[PDB]
């Protein structure tokens, strides 16, 4: 759960980026973070769903 | 009261962002709507949702905006609908400091309140001599009995002065008494070929001169006249002469449509049709105001309330557009679906 | 975008396979609708079934195709039905390389985009001199003042030259200035028995000649005239002579109905009636387009969008047929009767 | 029922893919073909091979397609060959929902049944005034006794109106009563030079006006006339006048050759010769129909069964081509010598 939206945990995506994180510029870090909590669960707030 | 209006505006604008259902909202929005809606539903006892879908949900929300729109404008519409009912308490919701308002909304009101409460110079809309009863043929000589110089109106923004050879005189008084200008912008010309009392073509010889407050001015150039200086014309020529002095435009301390940014486009929006529902609503609302219920006022309003009301209503209009509300008002018989220019025309009584 | 259309097409085409309830489908269909319906129902949140049976299910499916058809065409119909509501999200599903598209569908779009983007030579539909204001009686002599040879129109694809005994001259300029042909195919004949200024029968002696660009051509044979060459007629005969030159057909770069395979039949299908619901639907759809809402265009379209739209609609038409959907439409009133040629006639305004 | 046709169709088009298969590409097809052939061979007791090679095997497969094609068309040809016998059971084979059909076949049928069951606007093929018993000379004056304006037919798509100086009148009634048009497309011109009752040339002065339903129209331009609006011609000129009005094309709800994509080409394919065996077969089949046994119908059919039958035959035709079937046929005598346009011409009675 994040800001009224249900998003996917970075684990269900398709990437190994943990390696990179430590060398990131405050800027780059931020960008990526948004991309992460960017990918949402489309339908999200619906319940029922399936 | 500025604050109240600002909020009511902010809220409506926010609801306008709900174009679709599953879309992500701008953080700022959710924050506002939340506090607002809850507090509203609190003092209202209504069931507004932050994410409407049904219709009845949308109606409820629209009703909310409407409730606020009216309250902010201080309008009591009365029993106009079997579906909608105005809750006077809405005002208390707009007065709660907890509900914020955008910077946009703040500045917006500050502008309205600002200009409305004071005056300023503005390019007036119509010709200077528009409110004239008598007008003369342009280019036709005319000398009033016993006068050597005879100035007279020949159009809404036109005057011509008939001069006898060797004659001269002040003209200003033809302008004075009308309106209350601050600066009249003139441009005079010589009527090179004009009609004589009998009908014969007469020439105006080069050499005639017009001077304001003593200083001589060129023809075909714009002159900043204060309306009080001496408007003196001289005909040193050995023939009759006729000159046309034109009020290209003037400025007064009256309110024009340029008092507030794109006020025009807003007014258009309010007065636009959309459908019988919107129409009848917008109408019935203005019936509580000094504004024409369905036709753009000839003259631009000048009081806070009017300007405000227009803006609010204009916005509530857009809200109506996105929300697609559906309900009835007493005396409104809606034709659904395919609307045509024709059907619209007919709607304006 | 081509891809998007190809998909939307492929899907509809596959939905057209559902003529019955229990029947087994070709694996290809299952694969297509399987993926499609999944991602569709996914972002749509509607309940489409591979195997519809009820009606409500059939409607839902038809709406799906309709959604895609509109989205592929880039149309925003607006509130046209209380039962159907267009989903803009549909486009997002088509842009998704997830859903496949048949090879046929691929080439179909590839052709549309192909020709629609460039030009080419095509046999024009009507007579060359169709846009003429003045026409002369065929076979009747007519010699303009001071001329020895006088060519003039006598039909939509007909001209006749009046030659005095021993006269000769160029004719080309009668054709020029009209349209922009690339090649005009002619065939000249001798007006063996024509009327004279007074009404008496006159013979055209065998010996008159017509040479293009210098070379002499036979009568009754087709001629590839470049519209620029020297169209010269000679009358070495000792009598008056009149000859008719015929524009059997010409070619220009204007788009005909043969720009894309069986475009005609499609257009017929789209414009056909079926029933009120279909009719008004098809109409209401084209109301968003440059196409005549219910009557075949006089002139064949020439832009991608138009052709495309027709194709999609035509397919969507067939889908409508197999699905037998039933739903409301603003302003449309269905007559339950079995439907006759007459009832259909009436429907077209 | 249509489903049955789709099936049969699918089968044939599929059989027409074994010119040499060597691992088919279309898995779809195979699945179906196998299924079908098994079902067929089961109820038939015949031995159709997946990969025919002999001739007897090829004939067998052909006979199958024939059986299905006939069953799909609802045709019982009877004893027309000592080698082939029609199995009515074939219908029971296509009735099984076990058998799938291509998306192609599905759509192909959906189109046929679709349009064939309803009506639609279409450009008619021949001139408007084609079914007229009497015609007049073009350009020649003619004024019926007591009338000041006399309209008359001068061609299959041409009329001319004789107006006396200062005369006027409605013309529409000349068109009415003929056919049942929905929209007629006109283009009127002035007959600049025409023959008089005696034979002398006469000029039509510029100023003649043709107005439809009240509005005045230009000459040489196309006009959308609904057939009911007032077609009025006025002669404000001080001389006689003759104007020609042309039906460039009209549209009605009568089925044309464009009711179904490339129907034309298909028909050609059916009515084409190939060889004696095919010829007599194709004939013998159509003898059970309402369609001409060996000469293209003058009028395009309008019923499902018609169109369908043609399609099935057109396809079965190709199947015949690829398979090279060889068998006897009552009343047919094969001439094996290479075959020429001459030998073919003869075969058509």
């Amino acid at each position: 759960d994040h800001r009224g939206m249900e998003v996917a945990e970075p684990e269900v995506l398709g990437v190994e980026f943990k390696n990179v994180l430590p060398v990131l510029t405050a800027e780059h870090r931020a960008m990526i973070q948004n991309a992460l909590d960017g990918s949402i669960i489309e339908n999200g707030n619906v319940a029922t769903r399936d | 009261m500025d604050t109240i209006a600002a909020r009511a505006l902010t809220v409506m604008r926010a609801c306008a962002t709900l174009q679709e259902a599953r879309i992500v909202l701008e953080a700022n929005v959710m924050e506002i709507l939340g506090i607002a809606i809850n507090r509203y539903n609190g003092l209202t006892l209504r069931g507004v949702t932050m994410r409407p879908t049904s219709l009845a949900q949308r109606n409820e929300m629209f009703f909310m905006c409407l409730d606020m729109m009216l309250s902010a404008a201080g309008i009591n519409v009365g029993p106009i609908s079997p579906d909608y009912t105005q809750h006077m308490a809405t005002i208390g919701v707009l007065a709660t400091p907890e509900i914020p308002f955008t910077t946009e909304a703040a500045n917006e009101i500050a502008r309205v309140t600002g200009e409305t409460s004071t005056w300023g110079p503005a390019r007036q809309p119509y010709g200077f001599f528009l409110e004239t009863e008598e007008t003369f043929q342009p280019g036709r000589w005319f000398m009033r009995a016993a006068q050597a110089a005879t100035a007279v109106v020949c159009g809404p923004d036109m005057i011509q002065v008939s001069l006898n050879a060797g004659a001269r005189g002040d003209v200003q008084q033809i302008f004075q008494g009308r309106n209350d200008p601050m600066m009249i912008y003139l441009v005079w010309r010589r009527i090179e070929n004009f009609a004589m009392a009998q009908g014969n073509s007469q020439q105006t010889q080069a050499g005639v001169t017009v001077s304001v407050g003593g200083v001589d001015m060129r023809a075909g150039r714009i002159i900043a006249w204060d309306g009080q200086a001496a408007l003196h014309v001289r005909n040193p020529t050995q023939q009759n002469a006729m000159v046309q002095i034109q009020v290209v435009f003037y400025i007064s301390m009256d309110k024009t449509l340029n008092q507030y940014p794109a006020l025009t486009a807003e007014i258009f929006n309010v007065y636009s049709f959309r459908d019988h529902t919107w129409h009848g609503l917008r109408t019935a609302i203005r019936n509580r105001t000094t504004l024409p219920n369905m036709l753009p006022p000839i003259f631009p309003p000048n009081d806070r309330d009017s300007i405000l009301t227009l803006l609010l209503l204009s916005t509530l209009a857009d809200v109506y557009t996105v929300l697609r509300p559906e309900f009835a008002m007493h005396g409104v018989n809606p034709m659904p679906g395919p609307l045509t220019a024709a059907i619209a025309r007919a709607a304006y009584v």
